[PDB]
RNA sequence: AUAGAUGAGUUUGGUGAUGGCUCUGAUUGAACACU
RNA sequence: ACGUCGAUUUAUCGAGUAAAAUUCUGUAUACAUAUUGAUAAUGACAAUAUGUACAUUUGUCUUGACUAAUUACGUGCCAGCAGUCGCGGCAAUACGUAAGAGACUAGUGUUAAUCAUCAUAAAUAGGUUUAAAGGGUACUCAGA
């Protein structure tokens, strides 16, 4: 698997912040407070799509992709 | 144990177990070839009733074990040579081997038509 | 819209408060079945012990254990009763737990591993589900002492609430406890 | 062992996380119970400590 | 300043104690310990050196959540600074003078930091509270009194001026009290002090231990507003509170702070003592001819250099910023250095223990002084050799962010009567509820509708005295 | 996922090419894989040779194709990139669940994250 | 000796186990090497040694222990600060290692991997929370700083 | 190269940030190992010859 | 070499333990039976 | 072949896109040619490359649970099955037939053996009140 890293984050920000309050990062209020309140509060810096999870168990027949015959097919 | 009481030798190997077919276990034979001495009928234990059809066999290593005879007739009589195969019979004291039905004398099951394979049944051919 | 034509779910919809369709969702899986004997006065009377997991695969997940001479009804006990008992399991990155933990129920000590990413749910036929309900994708397991399968469940049960909370292990130190992963990646690679 | 597991002191604790995300995922969490916000601020003290 | 700013900037210079200052670190409490109870803790370079790194320090972690300042002994918590070593040094040449506008520098820099932090900061004021020891508590939100308390500034006796920032906080003090306690220096002695408003809470000094325990307890949410964290440790304050005594009455109250405000209002000492000297005269009505009298006795034993400039400060210091004053009491205590007043007092005071008999200042009184001299002109006018001091930060403020967890004074009574219909008796009880029923809030607002409360309409309104 | 338009690719080849910019700026430009703009040209590169010895191209064929799966038009019409440039390699060190204890107070960046 | 380590580990847990805000170790050069890296590391609160009686605790850190001499050498004691947080000991698993009858010794290839959750000859990886401490010849640090150090020796005990 | 490398960090100063950060242990615990003889032994165990006689 | 650590059937009126046996995985310089 | 076969609900459920048929390829192999194994020269025998030509078998185990996969009839603790628990005493999903189903395939099963399973001789890493297992006792040389 892959990660995708923007270079304008890296420019920036050198990972510091990722590790502020306890090492895990600044927490931030419950999700029935923001929608309580009206002003949304200061999006978290990060890197952008970096909460989606990935799917490693849909790559079980990856092996099979390699053989000549097959990417043959998938062309 | 102690770290002392192991470098004097506390671990020892543990108590070995019987062999189902002890005669083709100690010698690492997966078959031998036997001289039936006789063929009779020994009777399961409590729970299983019935005639089972076994045969005195004498090896040719010189043991003389008890074989049991699989499937429905067998042809083998006194002085039959046959193939002593691994097994035994789970309620017959004694019986802890096997016959081969496609062996050297011992005929296979000719009305015999699933697991032929275990029995030594040619096919049919009846097409052919 | 007669999804519970026999009114299971009535007295459930009370309790938690979310709509017979929404009780559907939840992943449920019967993990234990014995079958247990009462000597009475009256000869045996066999009863049917069943265990239930119920969990919406995204950190919540219910143990429910209940008996009756119907194996029908035994199910269905269990299941009403893990659907209530749904407790948040936390999970990092929500695939995997919290470091190691290791319980005791009885003579059955069940030792759970956190595991890289891609590594699988190679675990045990019983906590294969739980893990699956409960949303954790990458584990490792094992039975130490003894396997009996209904302390094996109740163990393993004990051992995702028993998980070290890496937060309270700093406040109580006095020092970070960084997420080397977070920070390299920038984030929580999920 | 005849006694009982008291968890009186981590009453907040467990609900703060029952409530921080909802049962039916792709929801918002509903709203919490009145006394959440109520004793936010006002830890217990600490116990069993001779 | 980063870590590597700070470590350059308050390195251990040579002849610095090991352990002048205990740090110690809790769950969520940072304490620390001026250790040196054989000098009452008193502050130096040594110290202030160690105690600026720690601030800057834990001013970047979000696990530090309250500040604790405090002493070692029984008897004080910090007895002013190193003031007798600066005068020796002042007297090895200008290389030496450098030095005291050194040391000043270092102080100012912390104290700074402390008017400006980003935390809760805590002040047990379990012990005498005097000179560098009043930098590091009146600028904190919290100051706790206790019974053993001694505030005071006993620097106009020593020919100096006022420090590190009461010329700040004294001007912005109810009524003029503030210039009273400088010039006169004043003592206060427990309650008083937590009556008069130096102090925000009232504590035994038995129950300070658990009161420690209990901020660790305490765990905010990074999302929360230092607002919401003040109003945490407040209540947390006042859940140790065993009362204040019940013989003990408001000291300066009445009578003797009206008198304050009647004589304390000009802008000349010319005037003052001449007030002064209306009510020590027999048959005056005010009623404090012992005090007026005993006020006089002291204010003609202190340097009268020393009272023109500071009664000249606590005018000008009503408008300058919390880091512009600073800045100004720099460039103004480097010239006290050079002063004649400054460096015969501390020797004659406290090298020479009252030795050789009582100081001698350059003008033998008020009186040499003709009233067209301005002598409080020159110490108001920055030097291009002295550089400007450097603050560890920009943070700055007209006034205090956090400084209402005290008793009210006339200014939270005006509002509420400016801005309500309460009556006598009601208008105490509004203020009872507000607080939370704090200790002392009934007699402290009582006697501020004693001096500045008219029953105009009668029971049915109270109105101010001004008009 | 869209594939690069007929069209598209010789842009990339031209400027490679003929204005002889290097493959790094290319694959900046168009949001575009250095290893997917290398194979565009070595593709390409037959092409003319195939062009050049009088070869019959799969034209009915690469027609068709293409109006089945979805392309992306470089040069002025760009909605989307083509693809993301800067993925990174999941290392199996980089894998493992670690929580150093480290001070308060300290600046963890990435070069201490790849240390530990 | 490795003895007295042992004991220190055994009676830590028993005190932690008892909920016991004080805990008091026999004085000794390698009791106290071991305690101040549990002080560096944080589990406990402080370390001061003192008579047969605890000190003062108003006056913990400020205590003046008088000087250790012959004539009081043999009740001079070691009091430790036990600490609890969230109803949880922080000191809960103190279990040894290196036993009187054998002493382990790791090298600096081996803590390192040790350091990331992988075993290495008779230790097993670290998870969260847990912690190591090596005895070398910069003192009885812990793993992450023997690593740091650049320097393997004698492990002493685990920390959860 | 291996050897200052290896050497250098073995001699190396503590983190400023985890020496600001750490609570004081008094040099009177940490290192006063070193137990000397009683100065006074020689008069304590004349007075105690004199006490059991 | 950083992905590598997994269980199942079976004693009891029944539950929980203890302790074997057997199956599940890989293999052979293998033999036999049916092909 | 708008046929056939097995079930059955004559239209349901299947054999079944399966077959036949049509359109292509020329795989193993056959043959031819060339190079090469080798060079100072020597080729027993064959490999490699290219050209042309051909569409060539099914077999076997299992089907109560462990263990993926069902009914019918016959048999009646008999005959037999079984790696373990077990099945069979006249309406047997476990035996023997028939059909269907599950799977491996020029192999498929069985027997024998080895490792792992087994922390089941535990150095890493066990245990001994009531379950295998604390010596009748502790002074003591060696030894830890
Ligand atoms: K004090
Ligand atoms: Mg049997
Ligand atoms: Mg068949
Ligand atoms: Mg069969
Ligand atoms: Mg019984
Ligand atoms: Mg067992
Ligand atoms: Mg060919
Ligand atoms: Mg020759
Ligand atoms: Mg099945
Ligand atoms: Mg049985
Ligand atoms: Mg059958
Ligand atoms: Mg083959
Ligand atoms: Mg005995
Ligand atoms: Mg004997
Ligand atoms: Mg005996």
């Amino acid at each position: 698997a892959v990660v995708n890293m923007d270079p304008a984050y890296m420019a920036k920000y050198n990972g510091s912040e990722q590790a502020a309050g306890r090492g895990s990062g600044l927490s931030e209020p419950p999700a029935y407070e923001k929608t309580a309140d009206e002003k949304p509060a200061k999006q978290v810096i990060a890197n952008p799509g970096r909460k989606v999870p990935t799917p490693y168990e849909q790559m079980t027949f990856a092996p099979l992709e390699r053989r000549l015959d097959i990417a043959i097919f998938r062309a | 144990a102690t770290l002392n009481q192991v470098m004097r030798g506390c671990r020892k190997p543990q108590r070995a177990r019987h062999a189902v077919s002890p005669a083709l276990s100690s010698i690492k034979s997966p078959a031998l070839k036997g001289v039936c001495v006789k063929v009779g009928i020994t009777r399961p234990k409590k729970p299983n009733s019935g005639e089972r059809k076994t045969a005195r066999v004498r090896l040719s290593t010189g043991k003389v074990i008890t074989a049991y005879i699989p499937g429905e007739g067998h042809n083998i009589s006194q002085h039959s040579v046959v193939l002593v195969r691994g097994g035994r019979a789970q309620d017959c004291p004694g019986v802890r081997y096997h016959l081969v039905r496609g062996a050297l004398d011992l005929a296979g099951v000719a009305t015999r038509m699933s697991s032929r394979s275990k029995y030594g049944t040619k096919k049919p051919k009846k097409a052919s | 819209d007669g999804l519970d034509d026999k009114g299971q779910y009535q007295e459930l919809k009370k309790r938690t408060g979310m709509s017979v369709r929404q009780i559907l969702q939840l992943k449920t899986k019967k993990l234990v079945h014995r079958r247990v004997v009462n000597q009475t006065r009256l000869g045996k009377i066999a009863s049917d012990s069943v265990m239930v997991i119920a969990g919406n695969g995204d950190g919540w997940l219910g143990l429910g254990m209940a008996k009756s001479v119907e194996a029908s009804i035994a199910v269905e006990k269990a299941t009403l009763l893990a659907i209530q008992n749904m407790q948040p399991i936390p999970r990092y990155e929500n695939r995997t737990i919290y470091g190691e933990v290791t319980t005791k129920v009885s003579g059955t000590i069940v030792r759970l591993n956190s595991r890289p990413p891609g590594f699988g749910l190679r675990v045990s036929h019983r906590i294969f589900e739980m893990c699956r309900a409960a949303g954790i994708r990458d584990l490792s397991a094992k039975f130490l002492r003894s396997r009996n399968p209904m302390n094996t469940v109740k163990a393993t049960y004990q051992a995702l609430l028993s998980q070290p909370n890496p937060e309270d292990l700093a406040i109580g130190r006095g020092k970070k406890l960084v997420d080397v992963r977070k920070v390299y990646y920038g984030g929580s690679v999920y | 062992g005849k006694g009982r597991i008291f968890q009186a002191a981590k009453v907040y604790q467990r609900a703060s996380e029952a409530a921080a995300t909802n049962i039916v995922s792709g929801l918002p969490p509903r709203n919490p119970p009145l006394w959440l916000k109520a004793i936010e601020s006002i830890p217990p003290a600490e116990i069993n400590t001779r | 300043i980063s870590t590597q700013a700070a470590a350059e900037l308050f390195k251990p210079v040579e002849g610095d104690e090991p352990e002048d200052v205990l740090f110690n670190s809790l769950y969520n409490l940072r304490s620390v310990e001026l250790n040196r109870p054989a000098k009452y803790n008193a502050l130096n370079g040594s110290m202030i050196r160690k105690i600026a790194p720690r601030l800057l320090e834990w001013e970047r972690s979000d696990m530090a959540n309250v500040i604790v300042i405090k002493g070692s002994g029984e008897k004080a918590f910090c007895a002013g600074g190193d003031v007798a070593a600066l005068a020796k040094q002042n007297a090895e040449g200008p290389e030496g003078v450098k030095k005291s506008v050194d040391y000043f520098g270092l102080e100012y820099k912390l104290n700074h930091l402390i008017s400006t932090y980003t935390r809760p900061y805590v002040a047990f004021l379990d012990g005498i509270t005097m000179g560098g020891g009043v930098g590091l508590s009146i600028h904190a939100p919290f100051r706790i009194a206790t019974e053993r308390t001694v505030f005071a500034m006993p620097e106009t006796k020593i020919g100096f001026f006022p420090d590190v920032g009461a010329s700040f906080f004294l001007p912005r003090m109810p009524g003029q009290v503030g210039p009273y306690l400088g010039l006169t220096s004043a003592l206060l002695k427990g309650v008083q002090v937590y009556y008069a408003g130096i102090a925000t809470h009232y504590l035994h000094s038995s129950s300070l231990p658990a009161l420690e325990s209990r901020l660790a307890e305490l765990t905010p949410r990074d999302y929360w507003t230092i607002e919401q964290r003040l109003s945490v440790i407040n209540d947390t304050i006042e859940e140790f509170s065993t009362g204040v005594p019940y013989d003990e009455n408001i000291e300066i109250g009445g009578k003797i702070r009206l008198a304050i405000d009647r004589c304390f209002k000009y802008d000349k000492i010319d005037e003052i003592i001449a007030a002064l000297k209306e009510e020590a005269a027999e048959g005056a009505k005010g009623g404090v001819q012992s005090w007026a009298k005993n006020t006089l006795e002291e204010l003609t034993q202190r340097s009268p250099t020393s009272l023109h400039v500071t009664l000249r400060q606590m005018r000008l210091g009503k408008s300058w910023g919390i880091a512009h004053t600073f800045k100004r009491e720099h460039q103004m205590a480097a010239k006290f250095m050079k002063s004649h007043d400054f460096n015969e007092g501390v020797t004659a005071l406290l090298i020479d223990k009252g030795a050789n008999g009582p100081a001698k200042w350059k003008p033998a009184s008020l009186d040499e002084i003709p009233p067209g001299a301005n002598i409080s002109e020159d110490y108001f006018r920055n030097d291009p050799e002295v550089p400007v001091l450097e603050l560890l930060n920009d943070r700055s403020y007209m006034q205090y962010p956090y400084n209402k967890f005290g008793l009210p004074n006339d200014y939270d009574v005006k509002e509420a009567i400016e801005k309500g219909n309460f009556t006598r008796e009601k208008l105490i009880d509004h203020f009872v509820e507000t607080r939370r029923g704090k200790q002392g809030v009934r007699e402290a607002v009582s006697d501020v509708l004693d001096r500045m409360a008219v029953r105009s309409k009668g029971t049915e309104h109270v109105q101010w005295k001004k008009e | 996922q869209p594939v690069l338009s007929e069209g598209s690719r010789e842009i990339i080849y031209q400027d490679v090419m003929e204005k002889g910019l290097p493959i790094k700026a290319v694959s900046a430009k168009y949001n575009v894989d250095v290893r997917r703009v290398a194979a565009v040209i070595r593709l390409k590169e037959i092409e003319k040779r195939w062009i050049k010895e009088y070869k019959p191209l799969a034209r009915p064929y690469a027609r068709a194709v293409m109006k089945m799966l979805p392309q992306t038009v470089l040069g002025g019409p760009d909605q989307k990139p083509h693809e993301s440039i800067n993925d990174v390699h999941v290392h199996s060190y980089t894998t493992q669940q670690l929580f150093v204890p480290v001070s308060e107070s300290r600046e963890f960046t990435r070069e201490d994250a790849a240390k530990a | 000796g490795i003895q007295q380590i042992t004991n220190m580990c055994s009676h830590l847990q028993n005190a932690s186990r008892a909920r016991l805000g004080l805990t008091s170790l026999p004085n000794t050069k390698y009791n106290l090497a071991l305690a101040l890296a549990l002080h560096r590391a944080g589990f406990i609160s402080s370390i001061t040694r003192g008579g047969p009686h605890p000190p003062t605790p108003e006056a913990l850190m400020t205590y003046e222990p008088e000087p250790v001499t012959s004539a009081n050498v043999a009740t001079r004691r070691l009091w430790v600060g036990l600490k609890y947080w969230n109803e949880e000991p922080v000191l809960k698993e103190l279990k040894p290692i290196s036993k009187p009858s054998r002493l382990v010794t790791a090298s600096l290839e081996q803590l390192n991997r040790v350091a990331r959750g992988f075993p290495a000859g008779y230790m097993k990886g670290l998870q969260l929370g847990e912690c190591l401490f090596v005895n070398t010849d910069r003192g009885v640090l812990e793993v992450r700083e023997a690593v740091e150090r650049k320097v393997g020796g004698l492990v002493l005990c685990k920390v959860k | 190269a291996r050897y200052l490398a290896n050497k250098r960090a073995a001699q190396a100063p503590e983190r400023l940030d985890e020496v600001f950060t750490r609570a004081t242990i008094r040099e009177s615990t940490a290192k006063n190992t070193f137990v000397p003889l009683d100065p006074e032994a020689f008069v304590k165990a004349e007075e105690a010859r004199i006490k059991h006689a």
